DNA sequence: CCATCACTCACGACCT
DNA sequence: GAGGTCGTGAGTGAT
């Protein structure tokens, strides 16, 4: 006969989460079109990020030099979405600009789930977790490839980011924060038009800053003549696969290239075959040392299952 | 029959509700172990109590006044400062002389912080990318997006896509950067096309000193014709891995014996010898 | 125009 | 007596 009291507790919960909803400092607009479980997950994300931020002071980001409207301008001028989360899977913050790169609004996405493993396709989960399994290389970068469930495939997105220090806290103990910029990869890039000799027809002009080599200087030069002698075998087997078949065959590659002034600049290349004889187009993206290490781990893992 | 599917689809419903309940309880328990006024008492107070203290934390944080919110200009800018792999450099809009500089330049390209301050920006910037730069922060506006090269560190160029708004004059802008052995490379004749930097410890040589020359010179007279003949075989051996042993010379003038194994890598389509890769081991 | 589907929402009964 | 949970109908839509 708990009809009376259980009702009171249920409605008490509903009232406090109504307070949460209207106090949730999101827009007056999308919130009326919400669900309760949705409101709960959203409020948890806000409280988490809030206690994280308030536990520190505004030290090295002096304020006043920028305006909040101009801040929205800045984030409107980014080629992707920002994401900050915990390695336990717990989300912290997502800029709404994700819409212009994912369609589904941020509020429509963090609704059904409150984790990275809720906005990511199953396939890459373990792989993601793998690159997240290592909680080391502090204040050093990490780079991984993964998909985000699209607004129904799910577009592959590159993620590059850095870990930071967890402030004194029993929860954040064993849980540092990870901030990262993410961007849809399939369209800071140099595009390569390659033929069946892995030669060089046309390159994006931007290679002039990536390699110090003007476009004309590369016209009709074997790109193999720029490969590190070690990842050579990887690139070779990938050319084998891109040649032995006939169709829209895709390829991935982690490589190192030299420079005019000397030195080394690792690159991550992707390829898709236009025609069985048509030119092979490719998109390249420059990375850092560890920003190739993590990719090598994910790549070899993707090859272990085979 | 169909009534057996009734309570079996009702079973699916019961399990959906089960997941709903445990999920709400999970959001609740995480909120508990998160907010400090509930992250301590191991006898976690009843769900209503933690809801109340959560209402407390949320509103006390949201006391600002006079997307509206959900991130501060301070907060977003702080994160992009420590995330974008970039740096902050306030400059002038009347002359250009550096106003403020961040220590976030310090580890990204290992550049000193306050060396820009004390100098102007055109000092260590390609004058060729100064031309319109000067005429971009100018007065008579628009959202800034001018591509600009930037110097690297010099103690122990890169393009930054600086977007923003000019200010009082001065210019404030930010953005993510718009970006024991040795193995070598030979031609079909034997000229160094590439050589790793480990030569300083295997032959006592910087790599450029061997790049542009043929190995056969640095081979001992008693071993020269051997090594030549050997590579002649290894070429037509279709990349089958192969080794040679010759007395590599040295600027130390010490005759050191060593072994080198080499084979050919052929672009599988062209089948033409594109380069020769030689592994070398100093003993 | 319903027809199976998930998803959200209340409610009396039910552990401890 | 408090706190919480496993369960269902009635109404509600997107597919």
């Amino acid at each position: 006969s708990t009809k009376g009291a259980s009702k009171a507790r249920r409605d008490q919960i509903n009232a406090e989460i109504r307070n949460l909803k209207e106090l949730l400092p999101l827009a007056e607009a999308d919130k009326v079109r919400l669900s309760y479980l949705h409101i709960m997950s959203l409020a948890c994300i806000y409280t988490r990020k809030g206690v994280f931020f308030a536990g520190g002071t505004p030290l090295a980001g002096p304020t006043g030099l920028l305006s909040a409207q101009e801040l929205e301008d800045i984030v409107a001028a980014l080629p992707g979405f920002l994401l900050v989360f915990t390695a336990e899977g717990k989300l912290l913050y997502l800029s709404e600009s994700v819409s212009e790169h994912l369609g589904h609004s941020m509020v429509d996405l963090v609704a059904q789930g409150d984790s990275i493993y809720d906005i990511i396709d199953p396939a890459d989960h373990l792989t993601v977790r793998q690159q997240l399994t290592m909680p080391s290389a502090l204040d050093a970068d990490r780079l991984f490839r993964c998909r985000f469930n699209t607004s129904k495939g799910n577009k592959l997105v590159l993620i590059r980011g850095r870990f930071h220090a967890h402030p004194p806290g029993a929860y954040w103990a064993g849980n540092p924060v990870f901030t990262a910029f993410c961007a849809p990869l399939e369209p800071a890039m140099f595009q390569s038009r390659h033929a069946k000799d892995l030669a060089l027809l046309d390159v994006s002009e931007s290679v002039l800053i990536y390699l110090g080599f003007e476009r004309s200087e590369l016209l009709c030069k074997s790109w193999y003549g720029l490969l590190h002698p070690e990842d050579l075998a990887q690139a070779s087997s990938q050319h084998y696969r891109l040649l032995a078949e006939s169709g829209d065959i895709q390829a991935e590659m982690v490589v190192r290239l030299q420079a005019k002034h000397g030195g080394w600049t690792w690159i991550y290349c992707m390829l898709y075959s236009e025609g069985p004889e048509g030119p092979i187009t490719a998109n390249n993206y420059p990375i850092s040392d560890t920003e190739a290490w993590s990719l090598r781990q994910q790549l070899n893992s993707e090859d272990t299952q085979a | 029959s169909s009534a057996d599917k009734e309570r079996l689809a009702r079973e699916n419903h019961s399990e959906i509700e089960r997941r709903r309940r445990n999920k709400m309880t999970a959001y609740i328990t995480e909120l508990s172990d998160m907010v400090p006024t509930c992250s301590a008492l191991a006898r976690k107070p009843d769900k209503l109590t933690i809801l109340r203290m959560a209402v407390s934390h949320m509103k006390s944080l949201r006391g600002t006044g006079n997307k509206p919110s959900f991130l501060t200009d301070q907060e977003l800018k702080h994160l992009i400062l420590e995330a974008a792999d970039g740096f902050l450099f306030i400059v002038s809009c009347e002359t250009g002389r550096v106003v403020y500089v961040s220590d976030s330049v310090t580890p990204v390209l290992n550049q000193p912080q306050s060396e820009w301050f004390g100098s102007t920006l055109y000092d260590q910037v390609h004058p060729d990318d100064v031309d319109k730069l000067r005429e971009q922060l100018s007065t008579s506006g628009s959202r800034r997006s001018f591509i600009c090269r930037m110097r690297c560190g010099t103690s122990s160029f890169v393009v930054v896509h600086c977007t923003g708004y000019i200010k009082a004059f001065c210019l404030v802008a930010i953005g993510r950067l718009q970006v024991t052995e040795f193995i070598s490379r030979h031609n079909i004749e034997g000229i160094f096309t590439f050589v790793d930097h480990r030569c300083v410890a295997t032959v006592g040589y910087q790599p450029q000193e061997l790049l542009g020359k043929n190995i056969v010179e640095f081979c001992h007279p008693e071993d020269q014709q051997l090594l030549r003949d050997s590579f002649q075989q290894v070429v037509k051996l279709k990349g089958q891995v192969l080794s040679v042993m010759f007395r590599f010379r040295s600027k130390t003038r010490e005759w050191l014996w060593m072994r080198t194994s080499s084979f050919t890598f052929q672009n599988p389509y062209s089948d033409e010898i594109e380069y020769i890769i030689c592994t070398n081991t100093n003993v």
